[PDB]
């Protein structure tokens, strides 16, 4: 999952 | 004279961490439900997926008169990117099991919320409602779901  | 529009404890800490939960939270653990307090300084609440089936839930522990809801988005302290909910629905319950989506007239009330990541938008309920549990259910958002929250009313 990405870093927002 | 007393007016039933006082903050119920998100900013103050009177609503304890354990009273705050969500459908889900973003997997890195940097956007937890406990980061959803109004004027919180470290990000905010974000679900694991951006969809309209996600919610932030507050258990007020006792039947409480709810008169208004205030929301913010949040700026990521890692990226400086801003995220905010643009509209939401409210779900309420006295027992945590029978849930009802808040209506105005025949249809669900769609609350217009934030138009940036920093400012507070307050929405008053069209009548005060006696409830124990509150769910904020984002419907639309900018860039992604992020919430900080205060609830207003009075303990009856």
């Amino acid at each position: 999952k990405p870093r927002r | 004279m007393f007016q039933c529009n006082v903050p119920l404890g998100m900013e103050s800490g009177r609503i304890a961490n354990e009273q705050i939960s969500a459908s889900s939270t973003y997997s890195d653990g940097r956007w937890t439900p406990q980061q959803s307090r109004l004027h919180g300084d470290d990000n905010g609440w974000t679900p694991n997926l951006d969809s309209n089936k996600e919610y932030l839930q507050v258990d007020l522990r006792f039947l409480t008169m709810l008169t208004a809801i205030a929301t913010q988005g949040a700026i990521s302290r890692e990226t400086q990117n801003g995220y905010y909910v643009k509209s939401y629905k409210l779900e309420v319950s006295t027992n945590g099991e029978d849930w009802m989506v808040y209506r105005h007239g025949k249809n669900h009330k769609v609350f217009q919320a934030n138009n940036d990541a920093t400012e507070v938008v307050l929405n008053k309920l069209h009548a005060p409602l006696l409830t124990r549990f509150v769910r904020i259910r984002p419907q639309t958002w900018h860039s992604g779901i992020a919430l900080r929250l205060e609830l207003f009313g009075c303990r009856v």
